[PDB]
């Protein structure tokens, strides 16, 4: 809504019909047309006439006030042109306004009302509309490699997998003289989601058995979009993607208080994650909390009414907490907690078996880095 | 004790007060050991007497859950303390805001965090001022 | 001896078919990760029937 109310008025002092087009102006509606219209809205003979702090757009017929009101305003030309066209649709009607005739009138010009503006927004009407209605150096030769992505998660209590997705691509930087030609060799994909875009100077090769890739590259760095699943994709976590954290919620009702025990697991122990951070919401009767944890800083925080835990950097932990609530009402739903992780592998399992470079000898690979972010990671 | 008619007191002779109106029809009313027990055990500093005396006949908003928060040095005050303002009140009355920052907590709202970060400079002890200033968002101050 | 809360950790369970009960003095806590259940133990023995 930006136009509250569609209106015509008699300033005898009452609305005489009028259009609430979702519950909100029932009685109020008489009240503003009965005041404001007596006094030609407060106007002058202007058109735009504002009171009480309610726009009245208007029109005098008779000892009847056709009007518009608003209290907000989308643009100029607007509020009058529903007025106007409801001008046309009026006199077809009531033949000009009249206080008995517009009563008697009332199922016509509210049908026109909703018709006209809905919910608040000004559409357009005309008389026939109306009728349906009431009918060289090559010894610096290099190449490293960049993949970075985002996994999403929504899961259950359970460990329902829910909906994932991983979003990424992997970014080339090379410093090769000549123009070399590349043969690109990853991991075979499958996506529940979808999305892949590959680079221009990508070129798709079809082999009896694995995929292969091939290209020129670009000097410097730029986005591989490769074909196969592309350097450039969104590709479902679902679609076998690691979820570097499975949290297990257990909660228990301590009675009076509740005590709430964080379970959260990583992938390989040999690798570690970096700022985790584990959001374990708390009801609103908080008290306060005692909270454990082995490794980390853990605070509660009210107002956001969360406990946060982060971790600089974890091969895997967990942490436990107990909480002290007054009990009003009855007891609550669990609200979902979320992480917020970095990763040192992809978990789209992206993996780069083999790039070779043509055109010349043994480029050095440098390096391969992997960047992983948490996206929304959700779990209940 | 309120009557349900405009009347004039007759006199107070004995417990009772009688009444009698311009038309002159009675009222009477004993002299109760409502709110009068209730003030006259607070005066003698007893809490434990008044939280007997503490009836719904005599509780309203501030004369018991309230207007016990109104010590400079807290007495009246560390006995009526429900309210998160009562609370918020009491701890700048003592200079001791340990209190403060809960009820400011429970009073939501930063404002509170950052006035008794500042006495919390005043009682001397700067680790319970950075947690305030810190949730405020005064990291420059 | 006295009144010890004991928190019981269990393997998580699922059921093609249905039933469980659980003792009183039976409290469920939930914990974002893991499932956890505490009672205060009657003394001797007793079905524990735990959350």
């Amino acid at each position: 809504m930006v136009l509250l109310a569609a209106a015509v008025c008699t300033k005898a002092g009452k609305a005489i019909v009028s259009r609430q087009f979702v519950e909100m102006t029932r009685t109020r509606i008489e009240g503003l047309l009965a005041a404001f219209p007596k006094l030609m809205n407060t106007g002058k003979q202007h058109t735009f006439v504002e009171t009480e702090s309610v726009r009245y757009v208007y029109q005098p017929m008779e000892k009847l006030y056709m009007v518009l009101i608003t209290t907000k305003n989308s643009n100029i030309l607007e509020d009058l042109e529903t007025l106007r066209l409801f001008s046309r649709v009026i006199p077809e009607y009531c033949r000009a306004l009249e206080e008995n005739e517009i009563s008697e009138h009332c199922f016509d010009l509210i049908f026109a009302f909703d018709e006209i503006v809905a919910l608040g927004y000004r559409e357009n009407v005309n008389l026939a509309q109306i009728r349906t209605f009431t009918e060289p150096p090559i010894n610096m030769e290099s190449v490293h490699m960049k993949i970075e992505e985002k996994i999403t998660l929504t899961c259950g209590r359970d460990g329902g997998l829910q909906n994932m997705e991983l979003h990424g691509m992997i970014m080339l930087r090379i410093s090769d003289d000549k123009f070399g030609r590349i043969r690109l060799h990853v991991e075979n994909e499958d996506k529940k989601g979808v999305q892949l875009q590959t680079h221009p100077n990508v070129d798709k090769k079809l082999f009896t058995a694995e995929s292969l890739i091939g290209l020129k590259n670009p000097e410097k760095s730029f986005p591989v979009n490769s074909d196969v699943g592309v350097l450039k994709w969104r590709l479902q976590t679902t679609e076998e993607s690691f979820i570097p954290l499975t949290i297990n919620c257990w909660p228990s009702e301590s009675g009076n208080g509740c005590d709430v025990n964080i379970e959260y697991e990583l992938q390989e122990d040999n690798l570690e994650l970096n700022d985790v951070v584990i959001t374990i919401p708390l009801p609103s009767g908080v008290g306060a909390p005692v909270i454990g944890e082995i490794d980390g800083e853990y605070r509660h925080d009210s107002r956001r009414n969360t406990l946060e835990w982060c971790l600089p950097v974890i091969d895997a932990k967990n942490k436990s907490g107990s909480l002290e609530f007054s009990i009003p009402g009855q007891p609550n739903d669990f609200f979902p907690v979320q992480v917020s992780f970095i990763s040192k592998k992809n978990y789209c399992n992206i993996q780069v078996t083999k790039v070779t470079q043509v055109d010349g000898n043994s480029p050095v690979r440098f390096s391969t880095e992997t960047t992983f972010l948490v996206d929304k990671y959700e779990i209940l | 004790r309120t009557l349900d008619l405009p009347i004039y007191v007759t006199r107070v002779k004995g417990n009772n007060v009688y009444c009698l109106d311009r038309e002159c029809r009675p009222r009477v009313l004993t002299i109760d050991p409502t709110e009068f027990k209730f003030k006259l055990a607070l005066i003698n500093r007893k809490y434990d007497e008044v939280l007997h005396m503490v009836r719904n006949a005599k509780l309203v908003g501030q004369s018991i859950i309230a207007y016990l928060q109104k010590k400079g040095y807290p007495e009246v005050a560390l006995h009526f303390v429900k309210d998160e303002k009562t609370r918020f009140s009491l701890a700048l009355e003592c200079g001791n805001i340990e209190i403060a920052l809960e009820a400011a907590k429970a009073l939501d709202d930063k404002n509170c965090w950052e006035k008794l970060g500042e006495v919390a400079l005043l009682q001397g002890n700067h680790q319970i001022v950075e947690m305030c200033y810190q949730r405020t968002k005064n990291f420059d101050k």
